[PDB]
Parts: structure tokens; sequence; C-alpha cells
């Protein structure tokens, strides 16, 4: 996968 | 209540403001957004294996007291946040 969508899908 | 959420301590505000953000309150989104922000232009997610973040001799690492973590498994991204960003 691709850091930016991994960490995109982290929540608040 | 006001439009920012919280204030991050001086270590995660240097991190904050190295990755482009501006100011020194923010609301969540803000803040995640720029942390991943960092982890993105100092490059430290392994190109190879990119849920992988290697932060041992970073400031981030400091702050994790963690030499790596991740991204899938980031329940010490969110420790470290609960301890460095004070609630307004």
């Amino acid at each position: 996968e691709t850091f930016s969508d991994l960490w995109k899908l982290l929540p608040e | 209540i006001q439009i920012n959420q919280v204030r991050p301590k001086l270590p995660l505000l240097k991190i904050l403001h190295a990755a482009g953000a501006q100011g020194e309150m923010f609301t969540v989104k803000e803040v995640m957004h720029y942390l991943g922000q960092y982890i993105m232009v100092k490059q430290l997610y392994d190109q190879q294996e990119q849920h992988m973040v290697y932060c041992g001799g970073d400031l981030l690492g400091e702050l994790l007291g963690r030499q790596s973590f991740s991204v899938k498994d980031p329940s010490p991204l969110y420790d470290m946040l609960r301890k460095n960003l004070v609630t307004l």
C-alpha cells in the first residue's frame, strides 16, 4: 500500500 | 467550546510547524493532516513497506518513545497524541 492512503484512513 | 480543539505541546508543535502548519492551536483534523505530511516529506515511512514508519533518531520517535510504529496498528500514535495535545 501507499503511506498517504493508509494515513487518510486513521480516525480522530 | 471554540473553533480550535487542541494546543500541541512544544515538541509536537515543532513537528507540525516543520510540516507547514501555521499558528499554535488546531483542530484534531489539522493535527492528523500535518503529522502525516511530516512523515511524508521527512520520508520516515519504509518505501517498500509503507505502513511502517521508522522514527528512531527523529523528534517524532522521541515523542512516541519508539524506533518505529505501524499505521495499521496506530495505538502508540494515539497514546502520544493524548499525552501531547492539551484540550482547549
